[PDB]
């Protein structure tokens, strides 16, 4: 919902989603090559 | 509402404003449908 | 702890020969299809040179002998035609799981 | 164009704490982590820490948390790395060195190198 989201607001006014009581699946991050830059900072991407 | 013909409700009016928001939950209601309903807080 | 060996300790190849360098890994490496194995030319008296990101691409500036292959647990690094300038002491890195650790390296005489 | 410049050797008595340099030039200093790797003289490379110079953000090996503490100065595009307690075992060469750290990119690759720094604990 968040990635696939048609309309994304401006950057002065970002959107905030908040995303809690659920099981992530971040499967679909790595297995997604559209992506240009992917910069984690405090953890480790292959231990999210 | 005159079209509906039955209450609907309009706005939250118990709280002012809504900042750090933490939690939220949702699920079937339980209190519709001399029938006793008792709840444990 | 992943612990890289690099076999063999030393390797000797002539002019125009092929060179293969291998680092087996003690734990898996790949993750979703992405081998996180990286190799590394050190000159004595130099530091170590980035030949191979990711096992498999070649980084810029890097020339056309130096070829990277492997997958899994095990992988090896190959050097077609390895020329005169190629002594050194290559090393194997992996970047999966923290702590990042070096192969022992091995030893490259013409 | 981009250069990370450290100095040839240091001598520090055993027990001694010294103090590290790496100047950092040609990119964007804060764009790029940090790290440094322990060689001892016919051995192999040790990680040691990475750091990241935009806030200060610090990641320490198990091994080398209570040797090594590492500062940055993005003032001086300068990254210090501080040893404590330095003994006999603690002679080798650390080199410092920069990597883009993208996931879809290099990733932990290490593209260039700094000169590195020998030290002799006596
Ligand atoms: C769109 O959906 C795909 C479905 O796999 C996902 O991989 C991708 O990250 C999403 N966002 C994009 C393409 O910006």
């Amino acid at each position: 919902e968040v990635f696939n989201a048609t309309r994304f607001a401006s950057v002065y006014a970002w959107n905030r989603k908040r995303i809690s009581n659920c099981v992530a699946d971040y499967s679909v991050l790595y297995n997604s090559a559209s992506f240009s830059t992917f910069k984690c900072y405090g953890v480790s991407p292959t231990k999210l | 509402h005159k079209n509906n013909k039955s209450w609907m409700e309009s706005e939250f009016r118990v709280y002012s404003s809504a900042n750090n928001c933490t939690f939220e939950y949702v699920s079937q209601p339980f209190l519709m449908d001399k029938n006793l309903r008792e709840f444990v807080f | 702890d992943i612990v890289l060996t690099q076999s063999p300790v030393s390797l000797a190849v002539s002019l125009g020969q092929r060179a293969t360098i291998s680092c087996r890994a003690s734990e898996s490496v790949d993750f979703y299809g992405n081998s996180f194995i990286y190799w590394y030319q050190q000159k004595p008296g130099q530091a170590p040179k980035l030949l191979i990101y990711r096992a498999s691409n070649l980084e810029s500036g890097i020339p056309a002998r130096f070829s990277g292959s492997g997958s899994r647990t095990d992988f090896t690094l190959t050097i077609h035609p390895v020329e005169a300038d190629d002594v050194a002491t290559y090393y194997c890195q992996q970047s999966i799981e923290d702590p990042r650790t070096f192969g022992g390296g091995t030893k490259l005489e013409i | 164009q981009v250069q990370l410049q450290q100095p040839g050797a240091e001598l520090v008595k055993p027990g001694a704490s010294v103090k590290m340099s790496c100047k950092a030039s040609g990119y964007t200093f804060i764009t790029y982590w940090i790290t440094w790797v322990k060689q001892r003289p016919g051995q192999g490379l040790e990680w040691i820490g990475d750091i990241y110079p935009g806030g200060g953000r610090t990641n320490y090996n198990e091994k080398f948390k209570s040797k090594a503490t590492l500062t940055v100065d993005t003032s001086s595009s300068t990254a210090y790395m501080q040893l404590r307690s330095l003994t006999s075992e603690d002679s080798a060469v650390y080199y410092c060195a920069r990597y883009d750290g993208n996931y879809v990119g290099y990733y932990y690759a290490m593209d260039y190198w700094g000169q590195g720094t020998s030290v002799t604990v006596s």
